[PDB]
């Protein structure tokens, strides 16, 4: 069957470019022309151990898209898990007796890979485990970058914000590092930059990067502006204040962007792009969104469908 | 028979033999490995004279042998230590710990947050040599640190 | 139609030996030949009043598998139920006028008895009421001992920990009391013992029980190895302590037992069989727990569906 | 009559040096010899409208040592608060007509200088107002250090810890920089360094000061160790114990300390001094908790009581 | 002076008979003749880690009329509670640098004998810890016996209720163990009934006991009639109501009760005496609560005051 069949979605680093380009064909495919019957006899977990409604929404709504049937929770103090000292990995070799696959959010970094060890033959999907990884979120976002700009190589990607804590970024900075000619511009505080590690990384494969304190600076020149989410319980209240400065985008400083340039964003904007902005051509980050429809559908079907989609 | 001793202070036969470990770096292998685990006879020495200048443990276990990404994984405790095995020293090449490319089991996750802690699950970090470093990066949690870190927390 | 057809499903001891190997067998065919279609058209209502995850998500995995519809909830302060005074009654009378089949689950003891009086003509299907009865459990247990034992007569069955208030090994003893040549043992510290009323009942039926200190007393000679949940929240901290002693299991104990034994739990284990037993040919409580979808499946079918299965 | 009568203690930077001396003076003196009755027809109110319950009860002990009355509320949740309806304004215009004193402890920064205005010729002493002022604990810290080294010049000051959010080491530096000749360590990790609004200040008084990575690299000069809580909030759990490192204390890194040497720590000092540390000559942080009886009397015995005492 | 000067009082067990004898006469003589200035300038801290209301009250009732001063807090989730993270050793180490005794009501076992190792020189009054000791009560239990009965040797003692978990008539019965010529009569349900090691001491000391299903088997040769709580968590709710049975008291009982007796009880008596019985000469519970003060003033006068009242 096709190379993810059967096979548990935790980490995008264990994503060849061979995958990612495999699972981007698939969402494009589905978008075209949707199966909603592709997955009917098939029975899925979605297990939000940490709530998260917008990706749960959107995971589960992929499910249905395919014709799939749903059971879970959010263990928000919703359910009796866990009590005193009941395992996760007792509650994965439960549900794995249950289900055809695990759809599961953790507050704890290595939750996903665990239950891999206790769901047998069962496949687990990671939508997201602590600070560590969060696969389809990366997904979507790529898709959405090829679908707009047409290709992930040889692009002009600005990343704002919180780089050092959001591991949005860091997960789509070294996905895109799996594709060439790509030129990053980093703009963020300085108690925010982007980590040493992952600029070492994009140095050993030889790819530019560059560092800048406003948008501005290179508003010329970028094809993916990807705004990050800043919270306010990072850094002190005046701190934030002191900095948020322009790490915030207004329709004002699009005045000299690309035609072709898209304006990104994980989702809870509030605090870093303005109204104003939504009525421009460059805002995607409700397009984006939509997004997750595709990539989580194309997974799904590539890990419980041996054929390719057609 | 042709065994030919009654000594309980330092014999041999067909048994591996670690030499030349560390000060205070013997008792933790005993711990760390679970060597006393066995029905086997072991004969151990601590503190005692080394190189003409120094302090050193000594661990003799007989009727067992070592493999290869075994004696290796004391790389990181015992570095400089040899591994002489000995059914009669039917060792062949210079039996030296080498950095293992994964250690399980033993080390501990820094990282509060790793799901590792509270599981029925073994540790393993993955190892990659630093200039003046270690870097051992958890399997679960995917976080990286010093060995310095790993070993103090 | 089936015996069971239409039928409320509200305590274990209103089923007949008939009713039981019915279900048994249904669940054994359902198990080998899947109907995901069976309930199509059919919505079913999962109201959980006292939250309890494992036994929803079983429920509802199970109707899924047949092709039913979900509504519900997990009246654990997530609904509006019953705010002032709102009684249960009229809760069901507005419910059973929605769905084909309600599965729920309460803290008051009679619950479901009382769910039966105003919902005419809708099944009701006791997921748990309070400290009585768990019908679907007890199904469950005898499903996975005669699958591994391929009977339920002239069984040696043991039963661990606190056989005073788990009404589960209550509900478990008098159902295996419903068939012959059984012989008991019954293992728990002195201050959770089985009940006299159920040893009057054994006595009564002139069935053979004995009580012990400690499982290895019997481990040679036991079929089942029944483990029980002991709460902390029993006896004093120093209490448990000085009794879990070896209520407890571990991979040891198993030396010289029977190459049929299976060694069962209720499942919320962590404070009574140890991990190194998992790996065993003996533990068979994830198993067991897996056999809840083909139990509860065999009901929903037995009540929903005129004809038997196949 | 003395400077600080019926005066409001706000800021550590509305006292001027004389203040400073002054305040403890009379802390000294009080020391040597209680004066039981001296606030005895006063009553004190002690609002803590954010709990603190150590610095609360010392400020409470304080009051009844000098024969004071207290009325007050640690309305942390639990009182008729004002349901984000009343103002502090009008919370302080009533409790100002009813007592003699107001010390309290707020959430906002700017509270206790907010309450001055509304006070009538009742003075206000700030218990702490968010991450601005504690006027007290670095009364209590300079109190302690002029105690064990006999003065508060021609010292050699290390910090250790979070120096970016410590706002009580902000305050400690700022306070000996009012002395001359005083040499400053700073041991923080990078991304907790002290501000460099702080440095400009010392550079600006031509102060002596330097950074360091461990507390081994100054510990043979130190006079003073002052050792900062590091809440693991303020980086990520990976990130606090990756830096941990050394800006722990244990007793083993004290071999090489000065005989006068103090280990100073405003407390909840959990993750950062190791109790092996307790025994040692140098722990004085148990010593400097006793001292805010001390600072905290003399603070109250100067702005209510018009002649100086001893 | 006094033998319990500067003392901790921490268990009943560390208490000899005449510590008990000094303790009781001195309560008599405050009681008879009170000193309200004894304590004057003394600061006592009442430290309620966990929550009891009417023991808070009556310890800190007892400070004020001996005239020393109260600080506190009844942690009971509204303080600065050291976030699970100081300990209780730091705590106390921190707090017996401010105030002249401790008395310290806490969830675990063996907190207060803990505080004893980190106290300076400042006694420990132990208000309660976990399941073990609770001093005090079994002092105002006695110093009421000894009042009503005029003795505390040659009684016929009964306790009814939870034998088992009610550690306040464990520490009774030991503490009247201490005497001579002493009558038990215990009335409790078989799973409540008194601890083993409590029968084999009084065998040891050849003191009479004997077990008794009803009040009304001993009602004639009663002196004390002890009426201890029962929470109906202990059991389950049909267990309890089951056994409830005339282990609740209620005025016709008393038809043929001798003229001295007195009925005890800890309180929180909602379910166990009737209100009809407030009226009789024997209801002696509230006349019990009110000679707490006596025997905590005692204690404190005791230890913070070198020589003997009255
Ligand atoms: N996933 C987010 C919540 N969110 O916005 N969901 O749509 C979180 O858990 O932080
Ligand atoms: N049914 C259990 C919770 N649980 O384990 N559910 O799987 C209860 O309500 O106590
Ligand atoms: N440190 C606490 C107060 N407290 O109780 N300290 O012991 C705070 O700042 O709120
Ligand atoms: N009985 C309560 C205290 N209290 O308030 N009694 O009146 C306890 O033990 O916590
Ligand atoms: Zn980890």
């Amino acid at each position: 069957a096709n190379p993810l069949y059967q096979k548990h979605i935790i980490s995008i680093n264990d994503l060849s470019r061979d995958d990612l380009n495999l699972v981007l064909a698939t969402a494009a495919k589905l978008k075209a022309n949707p199966q909603p019957e592709l997955l009917k006899h098939k029975v899925i977990a979605s297990c939000f151990f940490e709530a998260s409604t917008r990706t749960r929404l959107s995971f589960e709504t992929s499910m249905h898209r395919l014709g799939a049937s749903v059971v879970g929770f959010s263990d928000s103090a919703n359910t009796s898990l866990g009590k005193k000292g009941e395992t996760l990995a007792d509650t994965i070799s439960v549900i794995s007796t249950y289900v055809d696959a695990i759809v599961m959010r953790h507050p704890q970094e290595g939750a996903a890979r665990l239950a891999t060890e206790f769901s047998g033959n069962v496949p687990v999907l990671n939508a997201g485990d602590g600070s560590n990884q969060h696969p389809t979120q990366t997904l979507l976002d790529l898709f959405t970058i090829q679908e707009t700009q047409g290709r992930l190589d040889n692009l002009h990607v600005a990343m704002v914000g919180d780089l050092k804590y959001g591991r949005t970024v860091h997960s789509l900075t070294q996905a895109l590092a799996k594709f060439d000619g790509n030129r990053f511009y980093f703009i963020a505080p300085d108690a925010l930059a982007m980590p040493q590690y992952i600029l070492d990384m994009l140095d050993e494969k030889g790819i530019a990067w560059s560092l800048h304190s406003s948008i501005e600076e290179v508003m010329a020149e970028v094809d993916i502006l990807y705004m990050t989410r800043v919270q306010k319980e990072r850094l002190d209240p005046s701190e934030y204040a002191n900095v948020k400065a322009q790490f915030v985008l207004r329709a004002s400083d699009l005045h000299n962007a690309k035609a072709n340039m898209k304006v990104l964003h994980p989702l809870p904007r509030v605090d870093e792009i303005a109204t104003d902005v939504d009525k421009t051509p460059h805002a995607w980050y409700f397009q984006q969104a939509g997004n997750g429809i595709f990539a989580r559908q194309a997974l799904l079907a590539l890990v419980l469908n041996r054929d390719l989609v057609l | 028979m042709t065994h030919d001793n009654k000594l309980q202070v330092e014999a041999i036969k067909r048994g591996t033999v670690i030499d030349h470990i560390p000060a205070q770096i013997g008792f933790k292998l005993l711990s760390l490995f679970k060597l006393t685990e066995t029905d086997q006879r072991i004969t151990i020495g601590l503190n005692l004279p080394s190189g003409e200048m120094g302090r050193k443990d000594l661990i003799k276990i007989e009727n067992t042998f070592l493999s290869e990404d075994q004696v290796d994984q004391l790389a990181l405790y015992a570095p400089q230590a040899t591994v002489n095995r000995i059914d009669n020293y039917e060792v062949v090449g210079k039996s030296r710990p080498s950095l293992p490319e994964r250690i399980d089991n033993v080390l501990v996750c820094p990282n509060s947050n790793c799901i590792s802690h509270a599981e029925p699950v073994s540790s393993s970090f993955a190892v990659r040599k630093r200039a003046n470093d270690i870097a051992l990066k958890c399997k679960y949690c995917e976080k990286e640190f010093s060995h310095n870190v790993v070993l103090a927390n």
